């Protein structure tokens, strides 16, 4: 009931983008878009599996701002 | 004393909401505004099904824009995203979600660096969007560093550089709330308490003797923080009172055209604010908005505005008919039609914002500022306010 290059949500009708289907996410209400399927500058931190950096102060701020989430994980500290 | 606004007309409230209306199906990103959606369902006012449809083109947009566009949004107003994510009982989750956290992270971030240690840079945007951000983020459930919240306290508590509106003071205020009532940043948590005391101050000693809070539009937005806490000591109660009185006049004066400050107003009519987003109620009952029946029509008069620009050389000053009822942009596009002048503008959430006249960008820390004779700022933008005739309106180069 509506375009290519897209995928739609069954249960409600409301159609979403390609690049949604099967990527982890509930997009839909109903949940059937998962279904059939450099260096850091002073101050910052390295993402133990990429390129990215972090300020030091996002370390333990209960919110996974890297992608591994290696940001969060030493967090149960002293 | 607490800030208390009685109800007002059902009807008079209804007719606001008709304002909002018509924006609800219009879905291009150019126009989408969370702002108004927000205000919407913290209204006592609904548009049904149509809302869902519009956050849905909300999360489509945004996430799309800023994950994968014309125009995207900006940081600022991906907090207003947030907001209405949470006015719809949702927390920002999944993969999609948490990358947007952070990029909101990441531009409260950047304005700290640029405020620097000292306090003496400014922002890239304003004070009043680094507290929004805040605000966004704490209403997630999502923590700052406490070096972040300083330079918010710092710009409001005593002996602070440069001065801020009402509109800023009220924005950060909200902030400090939500994040006192969330137990956040417990190593600023008496700073925190004493700044939301300091606005309180200053927004009761910013009332007009008319009873606005600075002026009619920045009273909504100071209303919603008054009404979070209580104030001792001071009659929050009278000022609260004398400010209805203020805006009843205003409203039944057609002040409120504008749907980003009608977004502003309503959660306060109906004795909500962004605060309430924390417990979210998204079940309780409003009223169905059904489009305004109304032939609006039709003027047969002309007027003549004087349009002046003496910020260039050569200076411009020519007058310009139009209909009456025109807006001030009405006058832009004829002027440009004479030929000899141009202007260029760009999308916001209060509507086209005015960037160039003649050629003539505003820089860092500049804006074309929009008067009326004699030196008088407008309080509305170009496509709101509507000149009447033999005013001259005058387009000025500022720098704040
Ligand atoms: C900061 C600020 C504020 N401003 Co100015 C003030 N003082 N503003 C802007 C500043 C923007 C620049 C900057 N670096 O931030 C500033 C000082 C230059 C600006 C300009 C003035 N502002 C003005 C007014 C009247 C509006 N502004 C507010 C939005 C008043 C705001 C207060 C409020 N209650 O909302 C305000 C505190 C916060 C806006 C914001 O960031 N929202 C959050 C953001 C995420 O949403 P946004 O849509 O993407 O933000 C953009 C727009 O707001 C645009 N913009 C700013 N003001 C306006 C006004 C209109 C009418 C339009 C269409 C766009 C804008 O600037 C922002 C981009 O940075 C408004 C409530 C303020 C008020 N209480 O009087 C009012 C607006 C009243 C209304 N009926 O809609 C001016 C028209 C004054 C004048 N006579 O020239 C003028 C705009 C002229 C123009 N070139 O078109
Ligand atoms: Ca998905
Ligand atoms: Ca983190
Ligand atoms: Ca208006
Ligand atoms: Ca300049």
């Amino acid at each position: 009931s509506c375009p290519p290059t897209k995928f739609q949500c069954r249960t409600s009708g409301l159609c979403v983008p390609l690049t949604w289907r099967c990527d982890r996410d509930l997009d839909c209400s109903d949940g059937s878009d998962e279904e059939e399927c450099l260096a850091c500058l002073a101050g910052e931190l390295r993402c133990t599996l990429s390129d990215d950096c972090i300020p030091l102060t996002w370390r333990c701020d209960g919110h996974p701002d890297c992608p591994d989430s290696s940001d969060e994980l030493g967090c149960g500290t002293n | 004393e607490m800030c208390e606004i009685p109800e007002m007309d059902s009807h008079l409230v209804e007719k606001l909401g008709q304002h909002l209306l018509p924006w609800m199906d219009r879905l291009s990103l150019e126009h989408l505004n969370p702002s108004i959606y927000v205000g919407l369902r913290l209204s006592s006012l609904q548009a049904g099904t149509k809302e869902d449809l519009y956050l849905h083109s909300l999360k489509l947009g945004y996430q799309q824009c800023l994950l994968g566009c014309q125009g995207k949004p900006s940081m600022g107003q991906l907090a207003l995203y947030l907001l209405a994510l949470r006015a719809n009982c949702e927390f920002v989750r999944g993969h999609k979600g948490d990358r947007l956290v952070s990029q909101l992270k990441w531009f409260l971030e950047d304005e700290k660096r640029a405020i620097g240690h000292d306090h003496k840079g400014h922002p890239h945007t304003s004070y009043y969007q680094y507290g929004l951000g805040i605000l966004a983020l704490c209403l997630h459930q999502k923590r700052v560093h406490d070096s972040v919240v300083d330079k918010l306290l710092y710009a409001v508590e005593p002996f602070h550089q440069g001065h801020h509106s009402v509109d800023t003071a009220a924005m950060a205020g909200l902030a400090f709330t939500c994040l006192k009532r969330s137990n956040f940043n417990p190593g600023r948590r008496q700073r925190i308490t004493m700044a939301i005391r300091t606005v309180q101050e200053e927004i009761l000693k910013a009332q007009t003797p008319e009873g606005h809070f600075g002026n009619v539009y920045s009273t909504p937005l100071a209303l919603q923080f008054l009404m979070t806490s209580p104030m001792r000591g001071a009659e929050l109660g009278t000022a609260c009172l004398k400010a209805r009185v203020a805006l009843l006049a205003s409203l039944q004066d057609g002040a409120f055209q504008n749907a980003l400050m009608i977004s502003q107003l309503l959660p306060v009519l109906n004795h909500k604010t962004y605060i309430d987003l924390i417990f979210p109620d998204c079940l309780a009952p409003r009223v169905m908005l059904e489009p305004a029946a109304e032939t609006i029509p039709q003027t047969q008069e002309i007027i003549s505005v004087t349009l002046q620009v003496l910020s260039l050389l050569p200076p411009y000053r020519q007058s310009i008919s139009v209909l009456a009822g025109s807006t001030v942009e009405d006058v832009l596009k004829k002027a440009h039609e004479l030929g000899g002048f141009t202007y260029e503008t760009q999308a916001s959430l209060s509507g086209p914002y005015l960037t160039s006249v003649m050629g003539k960008a505003a820089g860092e820390r500049e804006f074309w500022q929009l008067l009326r004779d004699p030196n008088t700022p407008l309080l509305q933008g170009i496509a709101d306010y509507r000149p009447k005739d033999g005013e001259t309106i005058e387009l000025r180069l500022v720098s704040w």
